[PDB]
């Protein structure tokens, strides 16, 4: 099929409703991997941080796999838009792409 | 026209470019409920913005949004920018470019997120970011001499040579008013008279900036101290309490001179001054003597501009005369500055276009300013 | 005496000074004899582009400004250049 | 046996002639209380010398006796001699000849007053005054080449030629590892993290020693910070935090390579080297490329010798080849070369004796010695 990427779950793309809360994780392979945040093409979400928009990177033992995850929560209609997870490590670099749709 | 805003510690000042004074002067602050509300007429109002908060300040916890020049909480800054276009100016950002002051050597993040929000949160056209120190060289009017910019954030020194600019000479000190007022909090517990709470911070702090002067001499007024008879005022609280001091209101002023009493090894501001002329060239150095500019919301007090000068001139060489210029309204005049450097037609052309920050990022206000 | 031909003027009507209610609505209109040439407006402190809290107008030869934000902190004077030309106007406030 | 001790700026090195390692080695610094003490049984130790002073760093107020290879108090470098010769060397002045290395175009009073102090506080029936350089050229073991000298006190060229010197040729350089580390505080302020304190001072130094490296072309690292990866690592203080650096580390030791990033018109390491060259006559200039030397403190980091090849070789004409001897532990070499000067026995008829000082005076140093 496709090249073995890093992360072993993909991002799933969301829609959540105005004021509510969505989560938006990926799993990478096992030093710590970087991950990027970004919306629309060159806009970091990681400079973006604050009372709208949470970072946390965890690790679990069982799988040897670490979870990135991306909280939003508040959301408000500015935030309607294409986000792309990137994450890179010494060996390889892979990202995905998938959108965030905020309604009514 | 254009709007100019003034992000210094405590008190947010916003108006128009092109006017001698702004519309909008309030304190930087954001005010929560820290007791449980028990009533059912309210629509509970969890945050307060503005002069708002400075009434209801006992039952709030007053929150400062911008920490030793560094902003702590973002959208708190957003409320007041809000506040100031809205309430007071009643213009939209759009409408004009909008220059803000920053104090030198300051962290990069603190220019690539405040240019982000403005140009994200509230849209215009363009934005500049101005460093205080050159700002004050031009209503100074000197293309030479050496700036000192302190102001409520913090103490900064920034040396200039006909538009040749020296890094190493630029001194940037710990020194402010706000620490004055933790150092001032500090020193009346010892007296018997303790403040632990916020919304009381701000009343020792109202005593300092009219109570409170400089001494020709500290050592000599507080030995005259124990026999005082004008050195002592009574201050009226909203609480109806009475409070009487005497040498503890001059010796508060006097940290900035003598960082001993903190309990801090670096120098006080006439010291630090002396060490950013030492890094200047010896040519520029007669008209860095001549010209000392003070600003902000600590050099205010009347008599530092007396003691500076003595002091200046006694640890500096004679080989040059020491001169001193202190205009009043000079709290103000960083704002001023904002002003007056928005209403150059040259400088309209400088400002960081939303196209230009798009197109590289964030990281080019190192590489297009000082 | 004053001398007796001014040089080629950009404008063919020159704005002229009006009076304002403190907090209404002001409108100036000023025109060019040459077509093609940008109008740039001055403010008594900083310039005045198409923009909110102004208006800009441009037709052929005719520029449109208007103002409805104004108020105490405009009274002063205002100064308008068309390409090498520069004229400038007083607008008064009473409270 | 013999004692030698290099009074180099930060640390004080001392030892016995004749060994390959010397016995003591602490920082040159004195420790006094800043604040006042309140316990009872203690002996009130005013002043702290050495390595004591380290582990009580923080209430201490470190002062370095040694400036810029001048020594601003003299009793505390009595102090320092004291601790060396009895705690942890174990001997008397008495018993050995006594070695001491100085820079070249030192001040006449710093060598006269070290010869008294060396004298009359500690008792000795010899003792001389040597110049690096020199002695370089000996541990070389070449008679013709041209000496290139720098460490912690500060730069310094002296080309020979078969036995014969040129003091007009000899030309002293400001740029030196501890004026780095000032640097290196002044930039970490930018970052967000700042350093006010002696006591802290050496940790910044610290990370200069071992995180640092030199880049082979500074623009293209630096470029390539962007993305940083590997370039950015982790740093553990006494303190109990965490520091992150990346670009950072490898732009310090550029400064001495481009003096410009510190403001100054002075030229760099390698463009000195190649004006002192230029000063000596055009036949030996062949083999002076060839035979440059590397000594002292901040010569250490690696890369310094491939960076400084390919630069002398591009600027220098190419008629003849270019190769620098840098061997590992060139930190050491000065104090080696102290230690191997004192062991000849020609040097030992040479040492400025005692009888000669008291009779024909303190000007004969420069009678006496190159």
């Amino acid at each position: 099929d496709d090249p073995i990427g890093l992360f072993v779950m993909r991002p799933q793309d969301g829609e959540v409703t105005v004021g509510g809360s969505i989560t938006f994780s990926a799993r990478v392979a096992g030093k710590p991997p970087v991950v990027k945040w970004f919306k629309g093409k060159w806009v970091d979400l990681s400079s973006k941080v604050g009372q709208h928009l949470q970072l946390h990177d965890s690790y679990d033992r069982a799988s040897k796999v670490y979870l990135f995850e991306l909280h939003i929560t508040d959301a408000q209609p500015a935030f309607t838009g294409s986000y792309r997870c990137e994450v890179s490590t010494k060996d390889k670099f892979d990202c995905s792409n998938f959108n965030l749709t905020v309604h009514e | 026209a254009a709007l100019v805003i003034d992000n210094g510690s405590g008190m947010c000042k916003a108006g128009f470019a092109g006017d001698d004074a702004p519309r909008a002067v309030f304190p930087s602050i954001v005010g929560r409920p820290r007791h449980q509300g028990v009533m059912v007429g309210m629509g509970q109002k969890d945050s307060y913005v503005g002069d708002e908060a400075q009434s209801k300040r006992g039952i709030l916890t007053l929150k400062y949004p911008i920490e030793h020049g560094i902003v702590t909480n973002w959208d708190d800054m957003e409320k007041i920018w809000h506040h100031t276009f809205y309430n007071e100016l009643r213009v939209a950002p759009e409408e004009h470019p909008v220059l803000l002051t920053e104090a030198p050597l300051n962290p990069k993040a603190n220019r690539e997120k405040m240019t982000q929000i403005m140009f994200e949160t509230f849209n215009t056209p363009a934005m500049y970011v101005a460093i205080q120190a050159v700002l004050s060289l031009y209503a100074s009017g000197r293309t030479t001499g050496i700036v000192m910019d302190s102001g409520d954030g913090v103490t900064h020194t920034v040396p200039i040579y006909e538009g040749y600019a020296l890094p190493h000479a630029i001194l940037r000190l710990d020194l402010a008013g706000r620490d004055l007022t933790d150092y001032l909090m500090k020193i009346l517990t010892e007296r018997g008279y303790s403040f632990t709470t916020t919304a009381e911070r701000e009343i020792v702090r109202d005593i300092k900036e009219k109570l409170c002067y400089v001494a020709l001499d500290f050592e000599q007024e507080m030995a005259t101290a124990a026999s005082s008879s004008s050195l002592e005022k009574s201050y009226e609280l909203p609480d109806g309490q009475v409070i009487t001091i005497g040498n503890e209101r001059f010796r508060c002023p006097e940290a900035l001179f003598q960082p001993s009493f903190l309990g801090m090894e670096s120098c006080g501001i006439h010291e630090t001054t002396f060490n950013s002329i030492m890094k200047c060239d010896v040519d520029i150095r007669k008209d860095l003597y001549a010209n000392t500019v003070l600003s902000g919301g600590t050099t205010m007090y009347p008599g530092i501009a007396d003691r500076m000068q003595k002091e200046i001139t006694a640890l500096a060489p004679s080989t040059m005369k020491i001169k001193i210029i202190a205009p009043p309204e000079r709290k103000y005049s960083v704002w001023i500055g904002g002003s007056i450097l928005a209403s150059l037609s040259t400088f309209q052309q400088m400002w960081i276009s939303k196209q230009e920050y798009d197109e590289s990022g964030p990281s080019i206000v190192h590489r297009k300013c000082f | 005496p004053e001398p007796g031909k001014k040089p080629v003027s950009a404008f063919s009507k020159k704005p002229r000074s009006v009076e304002v209610a403190a907090g209404s609505p002001a409108v100036f209109e000023a025109e060019t004899e040459r077509a093609g040439v940008k109008v740039r407006w001055q403010r008594g402190g900083s310039d005045i582009s198409a923009s909110n809290k102004y208006g800009l107008a441009t037709e052929g030869t005719r520029h449109t400004l208007t103002v409805r934000e104004v108020g105490p902190a405009d009274q002063g004077s205002y100064a308008v250049i068309a390409g090498s030309s520069k004229v400038k106007f007083d607008l008064k406030v009473i409270e």
